[PDB]
């Protein structure tokens, strides 16, 4: 599925940059331009979210106690609770991805980089499976870039 | 008027913070009437984190939605460049006071979790923790409401200073 592939690639790469610190040099899939401009959007908006809410993010991380790969399904359950009111918007989506990056940095420092890709896949799975038609109607990652453009 | 864009964002930011305070209060009261296991406590933790993420995400969405309406107004000729930069700066000040309130409620709920773990035991301390959290959460919310009204008051005065410049 093209939507799942592109979403996972953007989220996989963003979570991997935040934990490791290096950008991935390898070329993207078929999207290309849209995936790059979504990552620039994620680096601008997502890094700001993590810095301006570091107090809240650090407290959430300690009480969620993300240790191994079976704790990684906990953020997918948090996503379901986030959306349980029926509201979907880009601000919630970018915030969940930024907390995923915040968790990914912590996984590297506790020697669990093993868990980062499973985290990115479950974040992408919930996003794409539960909100596919919303994403398509918002023009996917092109609308995500358009929403956070200034 | 274009300061309706700022007023709308001010009301939305205060509503999201007020709804977050109400969600955290009901989660604590549900956990206080309940007898907690380790699994029930972790479900409550996931619901608290979701409430924080939802509040932050919805505040972010409202501010970016407010900035789109302002840019709209600049391209429609209903505001000039100096008025738009005052509107965008007022929306940035709303974003910061709203972010601080969300951080304070998350830090406040953390202290509440420490009381539901440690002191909990006896209906009387139960009810004092409930009112302690209720009081401190509303304090956070009203401080945001007042700071948000002040940010609009700052925008309306910088709008009257730009008209007072004339064309000089």
């Amino acid at each position: 599925d093209e939507l799942y592939r592109q979403s996972l690639e953007i989220i996989s790469r963003y979570l991997r940059e935040q934990a490791t610190g290096a950008k991935d040099t390898k070329p993207m899939g078929r999207s290309g331009a849209t995936s790059r401009k979504a990552l620039e959007t994620l680096r601008r908006v997502g890094d700001g979210v993590q810095r301006n809410h570091e107090t809240a993010f650090q407290g959430m991380l300690r009480k969620l106690d993300i240790k191994n790969e079976d704790d990684v399904k906990s953020l997918s359950r948090v996503m379901i609770h986030v959306f349980s009111d029926g509201v979907t918007n880009w601000g919630r989506i970018v915030t969940l991805i930024s907390f995923g990056a915040f968790v990914a940095k912590h996984l590297k420092t506790i020697n669990q980089e093993s868990c980062i890709e499973p985290l990115a896949e479950s974040i992408t799975d919930v996003l794409v499976r539960t909100k596919r038609d919303w994403l398509v109607k918002q023009r996917g990652w092109d609308g995500f870039v358009e929403f956070f453009h200034v | 008027d274009a300061k309706k864009v700022a007023k709308k964002a001010a009301i939305q930011a205060a509503r999201r913070i007020t709804e977050l305070a109400q969600v955290l209060v009901e989660l604590l009261k549900e956990a206080l009437k309940l007898d907690l296991t380790q699994e029930m406590r972790k479900k409550l933790i996931e619901r608290y984190a979701a409430a924080i993420i939802r509040a932050i995400g919805d505040i972010n969405n409202a501010i970016y939605q407010a900035k789109q309406e302002a840019e709209k107004l600049k391209k429609a000729g209903l505001v000039d460049s100096d008025q738009l930069d005052a509107l965008l700066r007022a929306l940035d000040e709303l974003q910061k006071v709203a972010s601080k309130a969300a951080n304070q409620l998350g830090r406040l709920f953390e202290e509440a979790l420490k009381r539901l773990d440690k002191d909990n035991g006896g209906e009387e301390e139960k009810d004092r923790t409930a009112k302690w959290f209720e009081f401190e959460a509303r304090a956070i919310e009203i401080a945001l409401r007042l700071a948000a009204i002040g940010d609009v008051f700052d925008l309306e005065k910088e709008w009257r200073k730009l008209k007072s410049r004339g064309k000089l």
